[PDB]
């Protein structure tokens, strides 16, 4: 349809419209036309992708600002749906208005995702594909080439077929998605991942995911190059601040100070032999030290520093190099007493935790190593190594880490910790230390986001209390309110089980995940849901190795066995690829009525974008709550530091963490209104968190299922399933749950 | 393409249109 | 209220009964019908178990299937052990039916259920059948998953090609294979997998099978079929059947081969000249020259007379007229004759008795 706001325009690609989709956007257009932020709240139910789109889209071609538009994700594989709905939008309004409108939407990803190289693309891990390419485009086998023929190096002609056309050329006008993109690349022999870079600046709409945005070691030159008025969208950023401490925390190992003193001792072996055969090249960057430049004026456009940035661009110094690591030896020294330092402080016996300021005065006391040098020391390694002529950094990949590490802790004092371990494993014969520097503010990542871009629109399925959000990350909000869907019918039966048939009951602690009776009761759980239910369930745990554990004792005890016989058993693995082929399988077992389960983390990579809708999915099973680990020291000092400081209570966050993964599961089982599903959730302790549920998930919930038996739910269960088989009336749904563009003029007419 | 019919939403569409055909039997024939 | 909340339901009602087009039905039916015979089949949800209910609703659906449509013809599968067991041919018999049912009804069903294996089965009866009969297969499922030895994405391809209709009852749940099943192959509506709630609506949904399908605007098979009608014969002494080569004592005479055969209708068993009476093709008028729908008067305008017309049942005084009127003729009708003349009866008497 193509209804109109108060001034704007705006293309639907469907003839019918939710009146929670409509309500969406009228809130988004008054967040975007009045600035700020806002946090939005809608059903999973209904369509949230396709009406931002929609409305985005419009907004940007109709007002003079053309403002951009910036579409995050948490994962890869939901920058592909956004792009599939994103083609289907503009495919509709190509088609209504009678052309293609100039419009350029791409996605961003590793190269990892989008490397045709037919010898590189085959590797099990990022960096090395990230180590290949550089080597074959940085521009060192360019120039060499150049030089002499002769010269083996060798090059990637996707990368060279592209300085033959222009930026402007290297993608036909419209939406590209990943599968798209890449067929069209294959057949020209050209690099997704260079083609998107190099077009951030002409995109109207850039969709990536959340770590392009918070963490500084790939967002630098992704952010430089989208523009300061584009608009901001965080879809799906309940579990936003996860991703903003980890962009901020390193772990080291014994393993790695062992194998960072031989990259040292190798560096310094190359830096001798550079020394005797070619020692200009040292000079020269002697000389620049200086003067004053950095990375940035000595690195071209083409290469990349070995060193990822760690730290927000914002807090890096500007001043010239301090002098003490001014020369290569000098610099080496410098590193090789900080491992040094930093191997014998892992000999602790007990658990220690420690300021930033803390470990720095100690160095500083032990050893001679001052603040200011610190923080330099990865823009100095990427230098060193950028002079040396390095082909294979095999045996520097160590001090990556080692840098990483030394200019984070000389950066930033408030909202981190470093802790030390002598048992990264307590259930180990020999003990292993780590140690940990973590960030406890999840704000400090996300900062300069919310002080760069003006309007930002957080909206996710499951994204409750709103309250929380600005208060964990400081940000204020314009309007931040949860919509409730208007379905005719009840679509969803959520149900809280207590106890089992027994009456016995159930709980998901992981001190007691070894007993007969709990586990049992789980398992026949399992098992007569597995009975009843027609097409998929899905089964969520509180952690790997709670599933890992469960699933062995029922093995034993034969609950399995019964569970074959209705359906096929696919298992979430530690492997990502075998756990794909689990997904592909366990999609075509539904399609097919041969009836399948799955079992999965609660917090693992099946959650955190994986949606299973229709058929995949018409029963949740939520074995627990899945809270944390509360005995990890992480965790721990994070939760004193949100009560010190944002005065945010120990049990209300755990409570707050475990429920946003639990709804976060509940919702990916309704597509639309026509789709269908139980939730369950099997723990005593979920009787009382009905008030922390989403409000769209715990209006459905009724206050004779908040604390069920495995026989009372069974057959509500059959009773649901029978009524949502009937044929639903259309008049019933006419015009109070579906709106057709009739139906949306009246809503226009007697609201104003 | 496949992928795309997945990512619609099915229930915002047309609903299905039956196209049954219809016959009009005209009644007049010759005496026995 | 009450007696007005009875009164609003029936014409809530018969709002659905209002809308009757003449729509083109395939008169000429060829029905496979698949029973579920699994271990799914033995709970209690209908008394005494499913497959006594099942097959007791099967046999009385026989029974009105061949009274309606007595130039059709039935064959019955079941599901056994994984695998696809024939328990009736292709025949126009309808104690041969009742006979393989109630045989069935014995054994204890058990194994499991397999989708494949039946329709690729009813695929296979369904080919010597001519193209202007309407293949149809009327799946009666209980269990909630499906094992079967091969893709059945490519058997339901193949059924869609070789213009075959299914029909799905479900017991407990949607399944989502049946649901593509009954849509991919009925031109994508989807009003034909349908699943019970009580065993009252069961009988419903068997009773509503019987009636002929609406064709397909695309589907055009249109064709003359030879027919014939023979002469009832009277003999004093018994003579040979040529359909069972048993004595028995009168038969029909074929008019092209002379050939007697023991009853109606049949396929002659040497000309395959199909035999029927033309009783057998007035059975079927009523679906191509449906009577137009009764619709009540408002009390406002004034009645005609103070009884019915064609049972002299005077009509009730009480709120709401009791009384239907056909536009055709424009006779009010009480409202028990309105039943009996679209569901028993299928010409309205006023229309009849008015001269032209
Ligand atoms: S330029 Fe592109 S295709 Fe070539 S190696 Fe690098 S990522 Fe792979
Ligand atoms: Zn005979
Ligand atoms: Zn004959
Ligand atoms: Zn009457
Ligand atoms: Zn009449």
């Amino acid at each position: 349809m193509k209804f109109y706001i108060d001034d704007l325009p705006v293309l639907f690609p469907y003839p019918k419209i939710y009146p929670e989709q409509y309500n969406y956007m009228c809130d988004i257009k008054k967040t975007l036309d009045v600035g700020g932020n806002s946090i939005l709240e809608m059903p999973s139910g209904t369509g949230k992708t396709v009406s931002l789109l929609s409305l985005t889209i419009a907004y940007q071609m109709h007002y003079p600002e053309h403002r951009k538009i910036i579409y995050c994700s948490r994962t890869m594989s939901e920058i592909e749906k956004a792009l599939v709905e994103l083609e289907n939008l503009m495919d509709y309004r190509t088609k209504e208005l009678g052309y293609q409108e100039d419009f350029r939407g791409l996605g961003l990803t590793s190269r990892k995702n989008l490397c045709l190289h037919p010898e590189v693309s085959k590797e099990r891990k990022g960096t090395v594909v990230d180590e290949k390419c550089r080597r074959m485009t940085n521009g060192q086998a360019k120039r060499k080439l150049e030089e002499d023929p002769e010269a083996n190096v060798e090059l990637c002609e996707y990368h060279e077929n592209l300085y033959n056309i222009e930026v402007e050329d290297y993608l036909p006008k419209g939406v590209f998605s990943f599968e798209k993109l890449l067929k069209y690349c294959e057949e020209k022999t050209l690099c997704p991942y260079f083609i998107v870079r190099r077009m951030i600046s002409l995109c109207n709409i850039i969709i990536y995911s959340y770590h392009y945005l918070l963490d500084p070691k790939i967002a630098e030159r992704v952010s430089n190059e989208v523009s300061k008025d584009s608009i901001v969208i965080f879809d799906e950023a309940h579990n936003i601040d996860n991703v903003c401490i980890e962009s901020l925390s390193l772990d080291l190992t014994t393993d790695a100070l062992r194998r960072a003193t031989r990259g040292a001792n190798a560096l310094d072996e190359r830096i001798s032999e550079v020394r005797k055969v070619d020692s200009q090249k040292l000079q020269d960057e002697y000389e620049k030290l200086v003067q004053g430049l950095h990375s940035a004026d000595i690195l071209t456009d083409q290469e990349e520093p070995f060193v990822e940035t760690p730290v927000l661009p914002q807090d890096l110094l500007t001043e010239a190099i301090p002098g003490n690591i001014r020369r290569a030896e000098h610099f080496v020294s410098f590193l090789k007493r900080l491992i040094e330092y930093l191997k014998t402080r892992m000999k602790v016996l007990h658990v220690i935790s420690e300021t930033p300021k803390s470990f720095l005065q100690h160095l500083k006391q032990l050893t001679f190593i001052e603040r200011k040098p610190l923080r330099f020391c990865s823009e100095r390694l990427s230098l060193l190594v950028r002079t040396l002529e390095v082909t294979e950094v095999e045996d520097f990949t160590a001090l990556k880490d080692i840098a990483t590490f030394a200019t984070l802790i000389s950066t930033y004092e408030e909202g981190f910790l470093l802790i030390i371990e002598p048992y990264e494993i307590e259930n180990a014969a020999v003990p292993n230390p780590i140690m940990r520097f973590t960030c406890l503010d999840a704000s400090i990542a996300i900062k300069p986001v919310f002080e760069r871009f003006s309007s930002v629109i957080i909206t996710s399925g499951t994204i409750s209390p709103l309250d929380m959000y600005p208060r964990m990350l400081n940000f204020k909000t314009v309007l931040q309110k949860s919509y409730a869907m208007t379905l005719a019918k009840k679509s969803f039966l959520p149900m809280i089980i207590t106890k089992g048939s027994d009456q016995v009951a159930i709980s998901s602690r992981f001190e007691i995940r070894n007993d007969p009776s709990i586990v049992r009761n789980y398992g026949s759980m399992l098992v007569e849901f597995a009975k009843i239910t027609p097409d998929g369930m899905v089964v969520f745990f509180p952690s790997y190795l709670y599933m890992e554990s469960i699933v062995s004792m029922w093995q034993t005890m034969g609950i399995l066995d019964e569970v074959w016989k209705h359906k096929l058993i696919l298992v979430e693995t530690p492997d990502a690829q075998e756990t794909s082929l689990a997904l592909e399988t366990y999609r075509k077992a539904c399609s097919n009525g041969r009836g399948a389960i799955l079992l999965s983390v609660a917090r693992g990579k099946v959650s955190e974008g994986i949606d299973f809708d229709h058929q995949y999915g018409r029963t949740v099973l939520m074995i627990g709550i899945p809270f944390q680990y509360t005995e990890s020291r992480i965790l721990k000092a994070r939760l004193e530091f949100m009560r010190e400081n944002y005065r945010i209570r120990e049990n209300d966050f755990l409570s707050f963490d475990a429920m946003r993964h639990a709804a976060q599961c509940l919702g990916r089982v309704l597509r639309g209104k026509d789709d269908y599903g139980v939730m369950v959730l099997a723990d005593r302790r979920f009787s009382r968190k009905r008030s922390q549920l989403p409000k769209w998930i715990a209006q459905g919930l009724s206050d004779a299922d908040l604390n069920l038996s495995t026989d009372m739910a069974i057959s509500n269960t059959k009773q649901f399933l029978r009524t949502m088989a009937q044929p639903t009336d259309p008049k019933d749904q006419e015009g109070v749950s579906v709106w057709s563009y009739e139906d949306l003029i009246k809503h226009q007419n007697s609201r104003k | 393409n496949d992928e795309r019919n997945e990512l619609k939403i099915d229930d915002l569409n047309e609903s299905y249109k039956t196209n049954y055909a219809i016959i009009h039997l005209k009644r007049n024939a010759h005496e026995k | 209220a009450s007696l007005v909340a009875s009164i609003v339901e029936a014409r809530k009602k018969r709002t659905a009964k209002k809308n009757i087009t003449p729509y083109q039905r395939g008169i000429i039916r060829s029905l496979i019908l698949t029973l579920d015979c699994s271990e799914a089949m033995l709970e209690k949800d209908l008394r005494p178990n499913r497959h006594a209910m099942i097959i007791q609703y099967a046999i009385d659906f026989v029974h009105e299937f061949f009274d309606q449509n007595p130039i059709s013809q039935m064959g019955i599968i079941i599901m056994r052990n994984g695998l696809a067991q024939l328990v009736s041919q292709v025949s126009g018999n309808p104690q041969d039916h009742i006979d393989a049912l109630k045989s069935i009804r014995k054994q204890e069903p058990k194994g499991n259920p397999s989708l494949q294996n039946a329709l690729e089965m009813a695929r296979g009866l369904l080919l010597p059948v001519p193209a202007h009969c309407t293949r149809e297969v009327l799946i009666v499922f209980g269990s909630l998953s499906t094992t079967d030895p091969g893709d059945i994405h490519q058997t339901i391809d193949s059924l869609v090609s070789e213009k075959i209709r299914v029909k799905v009852l479900g017991l407990s749940a949607q399944v989502a294979i049946c649901k593509e099943l009954c849509k991919a192959t009925n031109y994508g509506d989807e009003s034909f997998y349908k699943i019970l709630l009580d065993e009252t609506h069961l009988k419903e949904l068997f009773n509503e099978a019987v009636t002929p399908l609406p064709v397909n605007k695309i589907n055009k098979g249109f064709t003359l079929v030879k027919m014939g009608f023979p002469t009832r014969i009277f003999e004093d002494t018994p003579t040979f059947c040529s359909c069972h080569s048993k004595l028995v004592y009168g038969g029909y005479f074929c008019p092209n081969c002379h050939s007697k055969v023991c009853s109606l209708p049949t396929v002659c068993p040497c000309c395959d000249l199909m035999l029927i009476l033309s009783t057998h093709l007035a059975r079927s008028y009523h679906h191509l020259m449906p009577l137009k729908t009764f619709a009540e008067v408002p009390t406002t305008e004034k009645f005609r007379s103070e009884d019915c017309f064609s049972c002299q049942s005077r009509f009730p005084i009480l709120l709401t007229s009791s009384r239907y009127r056909c536009e055709d003729c424009k006779q009010e009708f009480c409202v028990d004759c309105d039943v009996f003349i679209h569901e028993i009866l299928h010409n309205c008497p006023g229309c009849e008795s008015k001269p032209v």
